[PDB]
């Protein structure tokens, strides 16, 4: 129940390379989805759909938003799994 | 023009993501696989 | 939150007694539900809607299909009860 920071970002970051094209050499925890990576709110809604089909993670729209870092969708995805 | 732009184009998917496993009905198919873990890095 | 395996095959049998007639004597954890049970994988959908209306043990589709054994229903059950 404590897949690591470096596991979810491995994960995520195979994912954010098929949605956009962007290598998960670049995907680290302090890029910024709109203006590091340059992923608008309609790829983010993808990748969410595509985590849920991996990797049974739930992300819903509400708090897609708010998520502007990589950090930030790790931290969500850690505190969801926490339970 | 209103097939492919309307019908085909968003329609249809939509009513394939509406019945998610019954638009395959006879056939037993998962709404999604069982989770995998998250991989080890690189 | 730790109904035993006894406990948890005592409340199965008795509903395997009502959907087939087995004797919960044959309910055993190592019995196959097809070959050994003879119990169809649609006998299998009432006993799983019985079981969430007696004691809201909800099993989906998806995964009423994998549980092969009695052992199988009661692992489920319990690591469905573990949260
Ligand atoms: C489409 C998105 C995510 C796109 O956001 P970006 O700022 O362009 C939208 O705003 C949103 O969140 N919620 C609205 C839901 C929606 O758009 N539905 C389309 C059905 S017509
Ligand atoms: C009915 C069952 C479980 C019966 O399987 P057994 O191999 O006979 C079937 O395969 C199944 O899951 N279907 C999903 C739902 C459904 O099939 N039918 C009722 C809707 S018409």
């Amino acid at each position: 129940m404590a897949a690591t920071q470096e596991e979810i970002i491995a994960g995520l970051a195979e994912i954010i390379e098929e949605v956009t094209g962007i290598e998960p050499s670049e995907v680290t925890p302090e890029k910024s989805f709109v203006d590091d990576l340059d992923i608008d709110s309609l790829s983010m809604v993808e990748i969410a759909v595509q985590t849920e089909d991996k990797y049974g993670v739930k992300i819903p729209d509400e708090d897609l938003a708010g998520l502007r870092t990589v950090g930030d969708v790790v931290a969500y995805i850690q505190k969801l799994e926490e339970e | 023009l209103f097939d492919t732009l309307i019908v085909r184009s968003f329609m249809t998917p939509s009513i394939a993501a509406l019945l998610g496993k019954w638009f395959w009905w006879p056939q037993v198919v998962r709404q999604r696989p069982i989770p995998q873990p998250w991989p080890s890095p690189a």
